[PDB]
């Protein structure tokens, strides 16, 4: 049967300070583990 | 058969114990405790920020509450003592004692900003001002039930020699205005299966033997009701006699039933608190008694949705083990459809006579209509992949926007259906040609 | 088992006598006397004078009758045999035999000056002019009562598979119009007191299944009634059928019992006539016979007065006890407030719609706004005493004269409320500007 | 105690057979024969010229059944499946099942070219496209029985509380429009006679406890009714809000008897297929079964006549006895004015807003006014006769044409009446004078 779950999708679509404290956690984890 | 009783929105029986719930509302509730001839009494809200909780003793017995976020109204059925407390300290309490005639008794009672509403077994309504200044008397056919919210009121009437019935109005300070003035009511009633069964909750049909378990108005002032057979109606049109109509909008067995995997969990109820927007606000209760006890248990949230489904056929494409059952996509989708056909058509006739509150309901409006046109694609889809183009074609007349029409066009292109492209494209520039118009 | 039967409104049965009356109002009454197998009919006036009392004798059995100021209507209800007798000798006493079903009857039959009417247990309506041509055949809810005036005619029925109700209509020359058509009637029925069933009691509502005394007219054309409730009712707002209510004016048992000093003597029951502004016209009967007897009495007069009394209290606030209960000053205002409020309402509605009947009602309704003030006036006073300043603010709102709101200063004054003074001047100041506009 | 059913219009018992009619109308009839634990069906025509006749085998127990010009739809109460057939092969048959509760049962079906609707025990009303596109779903009483034209759909509905009502509403291109929603019905019930115990009445209220026969639009699209007691009923009047009313147009039973020679030919039943203009379509059933047997008896077709008839003055005036008993004059020519004053409105109220739906009833209705003055000149001159005057005078305002005038004069002349000569000269002298203006 007709597949149009990508037509739905095509029809459908027509830097910040939260993810500078994400990128701190993580260089922290890093740094806290590696050699 | 049948006797007269009162009522309050959503109360308990005492049942074995010494205290009970008088009733409840988005606002928050009332509570009683007996401590031997006394009565002691504490008022509830959910919006701490705002009020505050408090307690008072009653030695007369009241029987008969109704809150709001003004005040609260008491009242004694036998007696006919009554007093109202607004939630300010500023204008006192104060109190009164209506005439009654041999045997008759108050059954409900309700208060808007300004009036003040009494009514009896006997079919007496009578009314009074904000500080007790008599209005009027009527006499009508017996209220079983009361409710408002500002000045709209919404009530019922039974009788055994004219059936069931409900009146809406607007009591304006520019001027008081009906709507609906007891007309018939088309609820379901439970006396057969508490005539019948012998269950042993026959302490509720005593305690309510109308079975109305609760009513309330919407948070956009829709008149709502919840039935014995446990189901959500609404009525819509209102505004409009020859176009107002009841409308089913929520089972909540059939919810439970999926809930469970497809098994009769009997010993789950549900107990309905307020409707906002597009969701109900409940306790869901467990075991022996089918209503809730203290202290108060968190409420639960629920969507609406449209009764279409079928136990059998849903067994039938379902075939760990209590997982809920999974539903045809046909099914899915015109639900969909037909439930955002009815809360744009309702919210459409809220903002036409009401406007906006907040600004940016017309955003849900304009999100609604892509669900709907959405839901419509994938039914047309399904019909154009069984070749069916009468139907197809027909689905494509009830389409809004250009964006999926076209894509009803690469539907029809996949289809291979140039006959329906075809048709799709007379009918795009057809409806192009009535947007230039 | 329940049956129906043929009635006339204001007649009696026999008990066990030879006699009985077949209807009366304030124009006059008819009376019966049985003579072995035949019976003689008497026409009596209450103005004889004007009206020549006649008599004839009846061989045909008529047990329906309807009088009125140019003739007496009469019918056998089972041969279906009905004849009219002009009261002067310009018009011809004449005769019909109407068509009936097998089993069917006349249950009541309506004349005036410009229609004729007659109803079946079968619930057929026939219309016909004043030498009985037939004009039109409607099928309706079994018809038992009847009663007109001009155009104007008023229609009880009744099923027990379609309720109690009612319908107003106007058989006008255009059409014939309906205000309300098979409506529910607000009217407790007597086999609700089931367990009254006496044997002078039970004799009495075999012959009146439907327990009401009378219905007809006002002085003014609104429909009243007068049921198993001993209360008169009077329908409001009936020219605006939107609008309509039922209103209960008068109990004849609170004024009996205050009349007697308060106490509940069982001895003496009313009689309805006619409504007359202000006061029923009604006849006093006594006894176990709770139906008029023979001789006739003289007719007598009674006020129209509100239900808003408590018994225990107006026994209390009384403490030659059966002189009549010395009522408080605020009962006496409060009853006196609303009892001229809703006369002058209705008032109003009479000369808005149907001008100056009598000549002399604007001089009615001024002395009635004079004592609605001043009822109002001696509330406010008293909300003044007691230091109520929102009540007493409320109240000020609701008076009608300048010169009242200018005695509220005063006594605001005297109560020592500067605020009132300062706010009572504000509206005064308001209603000025509303004058000047 | 009672127990709600399912209903086809003019279907068939079984009897004691294997065989019974689905439901039958002006385009034809359906039967049904069994076939061990299998049905066979046959659709017939009495247009077997524009249509074919054609069978089928039913494994489903289809027991509701319903046909038009395009097809027939086909309905099982208990499992909800229903089924169309559409009489051209140009589209295809196809099958849905509806989602019917427990304890829940489909009462009647009923469809029209724009539309299919589905009802139930329940009250639930549910509408689909003629491909099954589904549209909404709405609440009413108990839906007993469904008819429908074009747009305009005519519903009747039963609560052991609410009595007997009925809806009639338009579902507009624009909006569904309600008319009347569950007014009350006034058709007469025969269950509570024990003489329905006889054998042939027991079974068919076994079938029917209704005890309807069928429903269906005029020849002009106005709704009608035969009920238990072989009535024809019309609702008259319901393009008019304040003059909607059911009308008694045809007595079957007294024509049966006027047309046996005044006898009690009780072997003799009507069935009712539809009406065209003045006179039914039916079939005279004979025997002991009230509904007719197989093979199926021919059309036969009855006019619609005033309830005039007294039985005991026929049979005087009429005194080979079984020929049609005698009518005088005065009842023809009362019958004739009263039946030709109601087609002429009735047509008009088409022609007003229907128009001419045949283009010919501009001449129908010119004859209709020929006729009504015609009957009221044999009435006048029968006053005239009488020597009354009055009723001559009254008889004369009555006539339209000024030719009919002319014609009272030379009556009255020859009556030898001067004064009606001078009245009725003085009525045409105003009636030109007013055709002057």
């Amino acid at each position: 049967d007709i597949n149009i779950d990508d037509i739905l999708a095509e029809l459908d679509k027509e830097v910040s300070p939260q993810q500078d404290f994400s990128d701190l956690m993580k260089s922290w984890k890093n740094e806290r583990c590696s050699p | 058969k049948f006797r007269y009783m009162p009522f309050s929105p959503a109360g308990t029986p005492f049942g074995f114990t010494d205290r009970r719930y008088l009733t409840m509302n988005e606002v928050g509730y009332v509570s009683t405790v007996k401590n031997s001839e006394q009565y002691s009494i504490t008022v509830s809200f959910f919006d701490v920020g705002r009020f505050r909780e408090y307690h008072f003793e009653d030695l007369f017995g009241y029987d008969l509450c109704f809150l709001n976020e003004k005040g609260t109204l008491f009242g004694q059925s036998k007696t006919g003592q009554i007093q109202y407390r607004p939630h300010d300290s500023i204008h006192s309490n104060w109190t009164k004692i209506i005439p009654l005639q041999a045997g008759e008794r108050i059954t409900s009672v309700a208060a808007t900003p300004v009036r003040v509403i009494v009514g009896t077994s006997l079919g007496y309504f009578r009314s009074f001002n904000q500080f007790g200044v008599p209005f009027a008397v009527e006499k009508t056919s017996p209220i079983v039930a009361l409710t408002a919210q500002n000045y709209r009121v919404f009530s019922v009437h039974y009788s055994q020699f004219h059936g069931l019935s409900y009146s809406l109005s607007e009591l304006g300070t520019s001027s008081k205005r009906y709507y609906k003035r007891e007309c018939p009511l088309p609820m379901s009633l439970p006396n057969i299966n508490s005539d019948m069964k012998k269950d042993a909750n026959l302490d509720y049909y005593n305690f309510n033997p109308m079975g109305i378990k609760s009513l309330f108005f919407s948070s956009y002032g829709d008149p709502c009701i919840f039935g014995s057979d446990n189901t959500l109606l609404l009525l819509s049109k209102w505004r409009s006699p020859e176009e107002s109509k009841w409308l089913p909008i929520l089972d909540s067995n059939m919810e439970i039933w999926k809930m469970s995997g497809g098994k009769e969990t009997t010993d789950i109820h549900v107990w309905p608190l307020a409707l906002a927007y597009d969701t109900l606000n409940c306790i869901l209760v467990k075991g022996k008694h089918i209503w809730p006890e203290f202290p108060l248990p968190l409420p639960s949230e629920m969507e609406i949705r449209m009764p279409v489904f079928v136990k059998s056929k849903l067994l039938e494409e379902n075939k760990e083990e209590d997982k809920e059952i999974q539903i045809p996509v046909s099914m899915a989708a015109e639900e969909e459809y037909l439930r955002s056909k009815v809360l744009s058509e309702l919210l459409t006739d809220t903002l036409e006579n009401d406007g906006e509150m907040y600004g940016n309901e017309n955003e849900v409006l304009a999100a609604l209509n892509g669900a709907y046109d959405k839901a419509l694609l994938r039914l047309f889809a399904s019909a154009c992949s069984d070749q069916n183009v009468e139907k197809a074609l027909s689905l494509a007349h009830e389409l809004k926007q250009d964006r999926a029409l076209t894509a009803a066009v690469k539907i029809s292109e996949r289809a291979e259906l140039p006959s329906l492209v075809k048709k799709i494209n007379n009918i795009r520039e057809a409806r192009y040609e009535q947007q230039l118009k």
